[PDB]
Order: C-alpha cells, then structure tokens, then sequence
C-alpha cells in the first residue's frame, strides 16, 4: 500500500476484531483481547458511504429511451442515430469502469492511511516507555494494566508516570 | 506487557480490480451494475401497457381484420409489438411517413376510436362495401376495420366532399387511402373516370393524389397498389375529403392525448400482474444501483446501460487472514 | 524553549465538496462556474445584431408590410427574434424548406435587399397591384414589400417570361410563391386560364408548379393558400421564371455574404450600448471562466453550460481556526 | 487528512500566520513570533495555480451553439438532436463536478503532505537535543535563541554544537 | 560503515506533465499517441480498396466514358476517390438520392456488372445510337455506358415494356435516366410523344415520371436536363420500366454483395504493395497504441483520433542525476 | 513529492544503480557498491505494467469511421453530423489528456512512497544500532560486514547480535 501498513510492516489481519475496521489487541496480566477504535472506524465509515453515495449521485436515473424506425432511404440518419448511441455508450461504459477502478485505489489507500496514523498516534504517546517489536506491536517496559491500556485506546496515556520504572527496565 | 494495531479481515471473498493491481481480495464492498430482471412484462408506475398482439402499428391503426379488436379507448404507459407481428398492411402498398407516425405515437398515452365518418349515412351515392382477399379474415375476403373502399354505385362515381370538424378538444389521427389499379379497364369499371383525383385539406395540410396506372409484379397477390396517408387534425380544425374516385375513406379516427415518458418495444416476454418503475425488453428492473448490463433499452426510471460485466467499489480493507 | 510547526487559519467562510465529505471549510478557494450575466442585448466582438423587431424570419424576408422596413444593407454578428413574433406569413399556406432557410441564414453575415425584377419595366403585360385584406397594413389591404401578385391585364394574362443574371458576386436569394384559389371560377377570374403552370429554373434549380384548386377551411378569413418557394442563385447563374398563371414573382432579393460564429436566438432582453465577447438570449456575459450556468444557448465565446449549481476548487487548507 | 498533520495531531489552524501556508511559532527568550515557511509555500502555490490553469486550460471556450428548427414531420430528428444535446451536457455536467471532487480531495491531501513533510523535516534535525511535546511542538533541551531558531526554519541546525549542553538537560 | 537508500537516475531526457507540475523528467516512460504513418494507400486485411481513378461514384455508376472501364467483377476493402474527380455527371441533371446511393455503397464489398437489358435485343422498335457531345470520349460524342438513349425509329416511338427478374440471389443496383429537353419541337422530333411518361415499378418501388419542358440556362452547353435514379431489386423481385418517351434506359447492372468495416474516402496517396490494419486518407498506420493524431477518417482497426500533440505516460521516477 | 522521499530529504537519484528503481548503498571494510531491491522494484513493475494495459485496454478499438455527404437542402443534419463529431472528439481529448495527468501524478506518488517505505524498513530495523546522517543514509555504530549489509536489505537483520558493542559506541 501507499502507507505501508496494511500488507505492509502489519503483515496480517485480525479476525478476531469483528466491530470495527481498525483497532488494538493488548496482552497484560489480567488477560488480553481486541478492541476496536471506534472514532476512527466510525469516521471511515462515514466518509466511505460518502463516497459510495457521491457516486451514485453523480449518475442521473435514465428515463425513457427506446430506438427509432427508418425507412430504406434514410440510411445516413440511421447510421447517425446508431453513430450517437454507441458513442454515448462507449463514454459512459468508459466512465462507469475508470471512476471504480481510480476509487477503488483511493479507497485501499485511505485504509492504509488510518491504520498507519492509528499506529503513530499510539508510537508518539509511548515514546521510550516501550520498544516497537515489529509487525505493529509494543511491548511496554512497565507494568501496563487495563487502565493503562484504555489511556493509550483513547488520548490519554501518561507518559511522566511510568518514566522511572521504564527507565529502570530498559537497562 | 504489549499492545499491537491492527485492522479487519473476515471470510469474505469478494474481489475488486484497481489501476495497480487487479483481482484484490476485500473485507466489504458494494456492487453498483444491476444483472437481474424478472423476465416478465409489468405495469409501468401503475399503468400497463398497450399490447398490439399479431399487429403492428400499422395494422392496428389502419384495422387489419385478422387482429383482435380492441377496445374503443386505451390507456398505457409503453407500447409493445411481438417481433413476429404476423399482420401489418394487408393490400400492398406504401405507408407514407409511417416512421413518423410511429414517433407521434411514442408520446401519446391514450387513444378514443370513434366513427369520423359513418358507413350507412356518409356516402349515400357510393358503395362501401369493397373487400379483398388480401385482407380476408376467418378464410374470407374483407378490408381494414377503420376504412371503407368506395366504389362506384349503379355505373356512376359522383364527386364525393365530406368533412369534420374537430370537436374532441384533443388531436385527432385521420387515415386514408389511395388505390392504384394495375390498367385503366379496372380503373373505370371501379371508378367510373379516368382523370380521377383525391383532394385532403386542413388548416395546415394541403395535398392532391391521382392514379398512376401500370401494372406491376404481384404482391399478395395484387397487382394493384394502395398508398396509406394520415395527418394529425388540431383542435377545432376542419378536414375536407374530395375524390371523383380512387379514395379509401376514413371511417373511424382516434383522438389522441399526449403523455410522458412512453415508447414503443419489441418484446416476447408476458404480462403479468406485477408493477415496476424500469422496464426492458427482455423484463423489469427493480433497483436503485446506478448501472445496468440488461439492456439498452428502457422504460421508465432506469439504471444507465454499461457494456460492463461487473462495477465493484471495494469498501472494506484488502483482506488478509491468518 | 520551543519551536512549533503549524497552518494557516483565517476568517474565510468558503466550502467545497471532495469524495469523502461535504462542506468543508477551506482558507482559500477559486469559483469555476459563471452565473452573472448583465440582462442585455450586446453587441458581438463589436458588431451589432440583427433585430427583426415584430418579424420572426419569414415576415422578414418575404416583407411583411406591419413590419418597419430595415434599410438596404445590414451588417450583424446574430440575429434576434422576439418571443411575439406577431408578424410572419400573412396569407395562409406553406413555406417550402423553411427551415433549411433558417439553417441557411445561420452562416449569413450580410445582406442587400435589391430590386430583382422593377414593378414598372418587368411587367408590361400583367397586373401588379394586387392586394389582400390577410396582409394589411395601417388599417387598408396591401401585399409583401418583396413579391409581386400578377393577374390578368385587360382579360388576357399572357404566358410571360423573366430572367436575371447574377452579377452581385454574392449568392442572390430569390423568393417566390404559388397561389392556390378556392375554386375555379376564382382561376379563371385571376389568370384566365386553368391548365396553368409556374417554371422556376437555374442552373442547378428546376422546379414546375402546378395550381390544385379545391375549397379549404378559412384562415386568416382565406380559403386560398400562397406556398412559398425559395434558392440560392450562385455568382454568375441565371434565374429564369415562366408562368401562364398563379405566380407571385419576385421584385426584391438579397445579395448574401457569409460568415462565422453567427446564429439565431429568441429573446425579449433589450438592446444597450455595451460590447462583449458571449451572448446568451438571457444577458451577456464578460467571465474568463470555464462553466456557466445561466442559459445552454451562447454566440462568441463562452463557458461550457453546465447543470450544476457550483463548482469550487480549493486552493488553500482546511480552516481550523481557534 | 492523508497525512495526519492537519486536523490531525496538530489540530488546529494558525489565523496569526498571515504571510504563509506553512511556518514556525517559536518561543525563546528574546521573545516569540510566527515565521512562515517561505519555500514551500510558494512551491505549493506554484503547483496549485498549476493545477487551477490546467482545469481552465482543458475546457476549451464554447464558441457559437444555438438551436435548430424542425417542421410537423421531422419529429425523429428533432428527437434525434435533443438526444444529442442532451446527452452532451450529461457527460460535460458529469466530468465538471467529478473533476472538482477528485481534485478537491487531492488538494486538501497535498496541503497535509507539506505540514507532515515540513515536521518530519524539524524532527529529523534536532533528534535527541529536543522533545516532541505533540501538537506539533518541540522543547529544546538547551538555550535556542533567535539565529538558532533560523538554523532550524532553514537548512542548518547544528545538532553537534548542542548535544553536550542537550545532553546535560535531558537527565 | 555506512548503509544508503536511494532510487534509480539515469541519461534519460523524457519529460512528461502532471496536475502539479509541467516538464518533468522522468527516468523511463511510454508514449501513447500514434503519429507516423507511412504515406501510402495499403490493402486492408488483405484486400486491395476501389481506385475509381478520374470518376467519383456517380461518374463511374453511371459509367462516364472518360474513365476507364473497370472489370466485370471486383471486390475491395474500402473505396477511394481522388480530390480532382474531373469525371462525375456529363450530361446536366438531378441525381435523385446520390447521398444515399453513397451511403448505400459503403457496406458493399464486391459488384457484378452485368447486361440487364442487352442492347440488340431489348429495343428492336426503337434509336438506341443517341450520343451528346456533353459526355465526349477522345474527342467524340458518346454516352454512358451503363444506358441507353432511346428515341423515335422511323417516325414512331412505340410505348416500349420490358422487364427483369432478379435470379442473381443479391441486391441488384439499377439506374436509369429521364431527359427533360429545353423544348416542345425536340421533345417530339425525340420522342413524337408530347404527354410522355415513364414507369418503373418493383414490389416496392412505384414511381411515375413525366417531363417538364423549359429553357434552362446552359451547363456544359446543354440546355436539357437528366434526372437520375436508382433503386435496389431485392433477390428475387422483378422490376417493369414502361415508356412511350423520355427514357433513358438502362443496359448494365450491377449485382451488390455486402460487408463490413467499409467506407469511402478520399486521398491523393498511391497504391502501394503492402497491408495494414489502419488505413487514412494520408497513409496507413501500423500501431498497437490507443490514440493516434493523424487523422479522424479511419478503415479497419485504429487508435482513437484525438486532438493533442502529446500523450505520454511516466512509468518510472523523476530524474535527478549527480 | 507527496511522500518527501524522491526529491525531498534523499535529494538526487543514483545513476551507479541500473538494476532497479530502488536500492541501496553501502560502505564498509570490505568496500562499497550498489545493490536494486528486486522484490520494491519488481512489484513496482508489476503494478505499472497493470496501470499501462489498464488505460490501454479501457480504450477500444476504433472501428471503420468516415464521413457522411449532404446535398444542399440537408445543412441542418450536416450540422448534426458534425456537432456530434465535433462533441465526441472535444470528450475523448479531454478524457485521454486528464487520464494522463492524474496517473501521471500518482505514479511519481507510487515511487515516491515505495522509497519512503524502503528507509522506513531500514530505520525500524536498526533502532539505536546506527544513527542517521541524512541524505537517506546511516551510519553504524558497530561493524557491519557484507553478511550484516544483506541481513538489512533483506528482511533479518539482527539488532541483539550488534546492541552491546553499539551501545558502547553510541558513547
Ligand atoms: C483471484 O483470487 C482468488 C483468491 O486468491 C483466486 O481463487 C483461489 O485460487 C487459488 C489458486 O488457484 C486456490 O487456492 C489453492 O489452489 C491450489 C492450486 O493452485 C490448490 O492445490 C489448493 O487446494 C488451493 O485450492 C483457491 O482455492 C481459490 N479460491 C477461491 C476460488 O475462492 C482466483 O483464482 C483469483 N482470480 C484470478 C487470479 O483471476
Ligand atoms: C457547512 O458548515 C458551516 C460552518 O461549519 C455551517 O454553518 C454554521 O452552522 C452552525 C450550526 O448550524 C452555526 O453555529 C452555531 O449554531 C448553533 C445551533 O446549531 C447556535 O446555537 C450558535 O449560535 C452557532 O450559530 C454557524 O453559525 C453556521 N455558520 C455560518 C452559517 O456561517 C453550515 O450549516 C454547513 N452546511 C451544511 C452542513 O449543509
Ligand atoms: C524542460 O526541461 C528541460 C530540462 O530541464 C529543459 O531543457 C534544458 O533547458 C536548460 C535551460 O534552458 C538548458 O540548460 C542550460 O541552459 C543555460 C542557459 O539557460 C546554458 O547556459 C547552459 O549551457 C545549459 O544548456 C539545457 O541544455 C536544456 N536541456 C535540453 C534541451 O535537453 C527544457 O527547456 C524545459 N522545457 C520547458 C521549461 O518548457
Ligand atoms: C446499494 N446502494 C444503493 C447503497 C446506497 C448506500 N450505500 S452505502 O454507502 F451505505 N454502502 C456501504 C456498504 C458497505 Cl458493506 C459498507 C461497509 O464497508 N460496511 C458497513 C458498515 O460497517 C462496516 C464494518 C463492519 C464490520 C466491521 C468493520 C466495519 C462495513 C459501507 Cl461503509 C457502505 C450503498
Ligand atoms: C479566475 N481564474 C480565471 C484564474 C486563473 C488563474 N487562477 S489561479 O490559479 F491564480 N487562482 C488562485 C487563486 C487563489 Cl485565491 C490562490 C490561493 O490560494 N492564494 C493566492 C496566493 O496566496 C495564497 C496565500 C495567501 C495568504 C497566506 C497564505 C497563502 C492564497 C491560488 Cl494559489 C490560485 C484563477
Ligand atoms: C507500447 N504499449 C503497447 C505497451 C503495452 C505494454 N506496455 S508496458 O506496460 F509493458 N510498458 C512499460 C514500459 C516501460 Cl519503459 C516500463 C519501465 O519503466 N521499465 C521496464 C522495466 O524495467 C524498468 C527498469 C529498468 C532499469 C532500471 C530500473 C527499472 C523500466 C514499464 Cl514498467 C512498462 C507498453
Ligand atoms: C480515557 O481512558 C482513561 C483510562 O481509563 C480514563 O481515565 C479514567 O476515567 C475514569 C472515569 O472517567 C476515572 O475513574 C479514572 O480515575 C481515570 N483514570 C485515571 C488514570 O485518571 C479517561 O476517562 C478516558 N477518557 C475518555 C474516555 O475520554
Ligand atoms: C540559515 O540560518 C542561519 C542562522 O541565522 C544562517 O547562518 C548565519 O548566517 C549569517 C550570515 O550569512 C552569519 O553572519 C552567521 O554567523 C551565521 N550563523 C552561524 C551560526 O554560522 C545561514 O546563513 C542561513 N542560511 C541560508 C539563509 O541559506
Ligand atoms: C538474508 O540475508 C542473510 C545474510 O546473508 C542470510 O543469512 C545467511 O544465510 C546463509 C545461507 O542461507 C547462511 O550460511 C548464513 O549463516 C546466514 N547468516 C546468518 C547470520 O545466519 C539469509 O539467508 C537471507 N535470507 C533470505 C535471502 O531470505
Ligand atoms: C424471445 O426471442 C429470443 C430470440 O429472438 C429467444 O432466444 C427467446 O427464447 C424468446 N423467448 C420467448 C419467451 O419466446
Ligand atoms: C421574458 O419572458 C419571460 C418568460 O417568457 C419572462 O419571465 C420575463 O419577465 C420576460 N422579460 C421581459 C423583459 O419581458
Ligand atoms: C494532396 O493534397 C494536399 C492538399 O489537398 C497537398 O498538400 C499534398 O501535397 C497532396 N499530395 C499529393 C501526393 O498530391
């Protein structure tokens, strides 16, 4: 991908995360588990069925269009009339293929981007109270109880509290 | 302790094709090219349609004998002939301006057949009761329902003059005829004069026929010809028919109402009893995608026709499962 | 000590549309689609149009008399024709190939009314003053200011013959029409004889016609009709007209020079002193734009027309003031 | 965003940077200020009216288009060129709106990807002589004045010149 | 130690333009736009097209003596005409349907002349030598050599008949003339008739002629006319020419195959010994790229015609040697 | 560039490198050269290849097209004929020339980003071992041999083996 997460320095996908696109598994002692981001899935969401939506908008309904009968000396304006259509079809198919296939790489892309900004957002909070062991995954040089867990799912970790045991641990 | 980030993946197995890469594997996506019809003909927002059976256009409208009469006013949201349509014109002949005539009825709605001109009280000096094996019905000779051949009654063909006024407050669709005979024995033994001419005019039409006499290869059977001409009579518009012979007078007329969103197809699908906003000649399409590969023609509120075989927006992630 | 990376936030207001979210507020943004025009009639790359005032282009050019004569040589870049249009053929009947004329006038960027044949050397023989109460003028009957009614003179309308040579070095448009009386009595009474006949020739023009006497609905309070006839005499051609009967002969014409970028347009907007490079039926337009949305009809250079009704590119950020 | 700078982890705009897209608020002893980043400023308003001309520039001028008149029995044709008008202005409509959308989305990303590429380009300078404090700011570890913070808005920071002072500060 | 990242450069001067950014040099691209062809006229899929040398279609269906006569039977690819086209017409006339005629002659593949009406036998009661010095041949008068001119033998012209049936099993193209002399004493020293008419009836064609007689002004020093005609008799179908003046006969036929992917064009290029896929009137393109800029009139299997000078796509990066 | 790499903090490309599009540079004991990532740079040929027979195949065959005549009483259709020509031609250079662009624009974004995701591999990899220098360059804190330049350009490089005699270094 653009971003290099997804199939990227992330290999693989979780299964196990049913509830949302994007989102964290954690590992302490009181157990482990997945757990969905909800506001950036939630915003993903949105603006995908904004683009889905855009689409079909963007295509007005075809109301009614049949063909014409000509007789045997109106051949130029048979010719012109079938000249007409399939230069109109040959543009909308054009159309219809190009716009899903540039969406549809824009759309991996924007995937990519949030799980990419999803795991910076997590490695800027963490700073040297954890060491990045590969395949967007932590290990924390503390302690780091559920609590501890749910202030690095939302914005709040703190990072001054943990300072001094992390830095006893990483020698 | 850790924590990790991650993303979906699932048991999907949709595919979608980008520029870079094609046949890619995703969580969610949305089909947007509608493949499904119900191979059925359906109503058309509430309103079925006009079916012509054995006819054509043209048979319907001149009265070929050999299609069922239909009733004296019809309402209809789309026009359909079977691509058989066995019956048209019967006596041969040409059909000026036919395909325009088609075009006018492709945004009429509803006809009223009624007698412009009645048999037993408009030409009390003629006879009316020609018929041809050309146009039999039932194995016996007759001619189209909506016109009558006048020939000469007791050895003489008196200039005949007959008009109408419009007085439906709607247009009204006037046919008529002109026959040839293939030499001049059977011109005057039908009609009497041999310098015979028709005259049909309105506010707006203007136009003079006469015979021109030859014999000709044999089609159906006839060597004689009969040229079919209409024209749409306004609003309180007179018509005047004047002919010393060879005329095909009208005898019934329709008054025409003018609609939306209509057409004429070519269909051997069924009507049913379902209801639909999309039609096509091959069926109905009950959709809201933005696209369709049924069929290029359509009836109604429809998706756009695409060549396509498949239009996929991937929603969802590139699927990577353990 | 510190140092902070950061954006650019104003006060602005403006929103555009991406893919993934309506409404979003940007620093800076450009407008693509004009929607101003000025509600004038202009002048065109600094020509003046052609206003046919009470005319629409058949009165006009046939000279309808309830119509202010236009002066002898005029120069325009379009021609406008009043929604009205009060005034255009005045004695009922059929104008040949109207609109091919039409088409014609499109690519037209000039003309010179000119006396093809002189009212008082051409017709020595005929009459020339006839007048009908269908084409008045200030309350008393009169005729076109371009065409001639010849009847018989003295009781005999000799079969008569005239020419003209174009020496303009221009296409010469010629027009003329054929009278078409009630009944006979009127066709002997007007040109005396009744197997009448019109040739119209040039060099690449050959047309005969022939009067079809038959009573029709009135209108215009007229139960004859006038058709209407009309071509291009090429530089250096002859025209040669022969009739015994039923002509109404040319006595003007115009010489015809041929441009580009021109064309017809319907409007009730006025003309005013101003200039400009676009012209629509609704007003002018001065934008260096690409799109308008004001009217699909345009002379000059213009914006494409588009539906929409905005179209806004950002040029600066998202705007997130504090 | 793409990127994730703006509306991002630097959440909001600056309405005291009035000269600039992009730029620097610093604060030392001498005072504090905002300076805008006068290079890639004018090289995105460079490519920005590159690409604003480039849609001008593609639309050719519509030079004379009026209607054209059909007698009683030329209703196909007549049908025939409003088809033709009609299905023009479908397709012109079409690729109008469309091509402000995608272009739209893309500006917005380009503008994210010079806020992202100018804090990458601060970041990759100071490394260890000072902190990221988020929102797009970073503390010094030692004295920066006035022409230290240039070396920093310009090419030159001299990471050697500091480390021993930073050094001390860090513990 | 040390460990760089980089990317490739190389000599490569390529540039290509983006939406950000114009002339950029790029380390490796492709061009899409195809804009050399070879000068040449080339078989098509291995069919040489139809030169018709000095006639253009009408000249050499009518067979014009001044072109040299083309084999009995050919078959070609698609159809060419050259710009001079000194040799169409040679008598004066209307050439009734010719743009259809023409567009007819598009989806044809292959003709056979053949005597419809051999000339010693079809008109034994009638002048068949008649020649106009309008169509001369090496300095002599002639006449087409696909018609005959017939007029009065000893005095008489007899009210002629004659027929044919389509046995070919394919379309059968006839064409024939109807004179119109500038005057009543040559219309009956021609042809003794002076109410002459024509016929020529199919199972779908019926139409009568009659001539108009006028003075003209002269082209190619005639001051008669010939009207032309044509239509195609379907397998089978016979058609009935009937006469007592005026007819200009027909003597060969021809017998029309149809394919596809023809055309006619015109072109000062030469035959050359070679094939393509793509033929334009300047010359033959041998290309697999989608668009091409050469020409908007194409045979065969072609790139898109579009308007610009350039398409080139990058497909490596942005060039940036030491 | 979108991603900062090409044309960014790596300022020019490498001419020594005719073996793929992206690569590395390395210098040791044993002395230096140039050496293309096959899987970055035949991946990157795979997708472009993709994207050339995509716009290529998008566009069909154009089949036989000529002209159509008209007499003189026939300009309103000879107008139609060429309005339809001349409208279909205006939207097929306007399809063909914007397509251009736009893949244009994302394929300088292609490269730019699969060398953005190339150091980024690299820097994960070596973490405190080696600091970087700029100019897309690092320099080891250890010795590292031939066999310890391949273990980074592919993907094993291996941090614990080099941590100790590193950590002295970094000193
Ligand atoms: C598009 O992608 C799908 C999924 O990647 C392709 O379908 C899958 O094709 C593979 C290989 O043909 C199948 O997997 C394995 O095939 C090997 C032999 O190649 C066999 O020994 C294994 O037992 C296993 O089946 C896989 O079943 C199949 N999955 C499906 C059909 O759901 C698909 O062929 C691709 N289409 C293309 C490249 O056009
Ligand atoms: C597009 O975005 C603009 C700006 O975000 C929208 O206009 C703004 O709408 C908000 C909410 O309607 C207004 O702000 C506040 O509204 C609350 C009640 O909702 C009121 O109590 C506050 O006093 C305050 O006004 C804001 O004034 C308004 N700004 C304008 C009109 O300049 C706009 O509605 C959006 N359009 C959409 C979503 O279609
Ligand atoms: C598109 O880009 C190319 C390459 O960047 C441009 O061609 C190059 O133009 C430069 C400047 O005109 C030439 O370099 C130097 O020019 C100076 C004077 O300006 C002269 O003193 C040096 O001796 C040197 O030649 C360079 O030769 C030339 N390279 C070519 C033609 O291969 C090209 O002009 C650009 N096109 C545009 C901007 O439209
Ligand atoms: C047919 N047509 C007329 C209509 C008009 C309206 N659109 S609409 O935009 F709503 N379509 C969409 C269809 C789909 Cl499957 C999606 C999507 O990926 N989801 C839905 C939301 O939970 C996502 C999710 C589930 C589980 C775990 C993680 C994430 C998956 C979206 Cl986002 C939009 C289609
Ligand atoms: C109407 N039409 C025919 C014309 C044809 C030519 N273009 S043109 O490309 F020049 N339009 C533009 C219009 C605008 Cl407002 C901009 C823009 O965002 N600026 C202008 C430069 O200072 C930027 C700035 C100001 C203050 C602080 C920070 C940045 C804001 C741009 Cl970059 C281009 C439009
Ligand atoms: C003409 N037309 C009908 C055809 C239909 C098929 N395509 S095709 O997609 F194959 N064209 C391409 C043309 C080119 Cl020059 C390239 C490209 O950049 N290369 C080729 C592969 O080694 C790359 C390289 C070389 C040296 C060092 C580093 C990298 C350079 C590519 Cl990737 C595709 C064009
Ligand atoms: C983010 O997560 C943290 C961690 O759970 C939340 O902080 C706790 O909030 C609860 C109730 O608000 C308090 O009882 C705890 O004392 C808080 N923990 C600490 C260490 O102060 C925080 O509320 C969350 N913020 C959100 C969801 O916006
Ligand atoms: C980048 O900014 C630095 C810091 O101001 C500039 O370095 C100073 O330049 C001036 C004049 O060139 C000298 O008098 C100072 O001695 C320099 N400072 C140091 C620490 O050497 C530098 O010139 C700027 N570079 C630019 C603008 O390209
Ligand atoms: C990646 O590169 C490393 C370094 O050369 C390779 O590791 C060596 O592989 C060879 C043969 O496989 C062994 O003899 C060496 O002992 C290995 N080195 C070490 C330090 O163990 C490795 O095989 C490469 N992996 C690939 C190419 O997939
Ligand atoms: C309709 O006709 C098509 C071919 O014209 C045929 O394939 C199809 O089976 C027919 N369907 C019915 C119901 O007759
Ligand atoms: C022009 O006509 C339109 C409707 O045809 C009307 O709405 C408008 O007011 C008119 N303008 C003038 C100046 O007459
Ligand atoms: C063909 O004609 C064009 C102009 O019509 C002329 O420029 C060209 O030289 C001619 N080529 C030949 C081979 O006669």
């Amino acid at each position: 991908g653009l971003f290099g997460a997804i199939a990227g320095f992330i290999e693989g996908g979780w299964t196990g995360m049913i509830d949302g696109w994007y989102g964290y598994h954690h590992q302490n002692e009181q157990g482990s588990g997945y757990a969905a981001d909800q506001k950036s899935t939630q915003n993903a969401i949105n603006g995908i069925t904004n683009k889905v939506n855009t689409v079909i908008e963007k295509m007005n309904i075809q109301f009614t269009a049949v063909g014409k009968e000509f007789n045997k000396l109106e051949k130029r304006m048979e010719n012109l009339n079938k000249k007409v259509d399939d230069g109109f079809l040959d543009i909308w198919t054009y159309n219809a293929e190009l716009l899903v296939l540039l969406e549809n790489e824009r759309t991996l892309d924007f995937h990519d981007s949030n799980v990419k900004n999803l795991y910076e957002k997590v490695k800027s909070q963490l700073k040297n109270n954890a060491k990045e062991i590969g395949n967007g995954c932590f290990e924390f040089y503390h302690k780091c109880d559920n609590e501890c867990m749910e202030s690095v799912r939302n914005g709040t970790y703190d990072y001054p509290k943990y300072s001094e045991e992390s830095k006893l641990n990483r020698e | 302790d850790t924590i990790c980030i991650g993303y979906h993946a699932n048991n999907s197995t949709d595919t979608v094709d980008t520029v870079l890469e094609k046949n890619v594997t995703v969580t969610h996506s949305v089909n947007l090219l509608e493949d499904s019809h119900n191979g059925k003909l359906c109503r058309l927002k509430g309103i079925a349609p006009l079916q012509l059976g054995k006819c054509n256009i043209a048979g319907w409208l001149l009265g070929n004998p050999e299609c069922d009469p239909l009733l004296p006013v019809r309402s209809w949201s789309y026009i359909v002939e079977t691509p058989n349509s066995e019956n048209g014109i019967c006596y041969p002949g040409d059909f000026i301006d036919y395909e325009e005539l088609r075009e006018q009825l492709s945004s009429v709605s509803s006809f009223e057949r009624f007698e412009i001109f009645p048999k037993e009280s408009s030409w009390p000096n003629h006879n009316t009761n020609g018929v041809t094996a050309a146009c039999s019905h039932e194995g016996k000779s007759s001619f189209y329902r909506n016109l009558l051949w006048l020939t000469e009654k007791e050895g003489s063909y008196p200039k005949l003059k007959n008009s109408y006024v419009n007085k439906k407050g709607k247009e009204v669709l006037v046919l008529w005829g002109i026959h040839h005979p293939p030499n001049s024995k059977e011109q005057q033994n039908l009609y009497q004069n041999e310098n015979a001419y028709v005259s049909v005019v309105t506010s707006n039409y203007n136009r003079r026929f006469t015979p021109e006499i030859a014999e000709r290869p044999k089609v159906r059977d006839q060597a004689g010809r009969m040229n079919y001409y209409w024209t749409l009579l306004k609003p309180g518009d007179t018509i005047i028919f004047e002919a010393n012979g060879n005329l095909i007078a009208p005898m019934y007329a329709f008054a025409l109402s003018r609609g939306f969103g209509s057409g004429i197809i070519t269909s051997n699908a069924s009507m049913h009893e379902c209801n639909t906003k999309c039609q096509t000649p091959l069926g109905a399409i009950n959709s809201s995608l933005p696209y369709q590969n049924i069929h290029p023609v359509t009836i109604g509120e429809c998706p756009k026709y695409v060549r396509s075989a498949k239009l996929r927006m991937v929603t969802g992630l590139r699927n990577i499962p353990s």
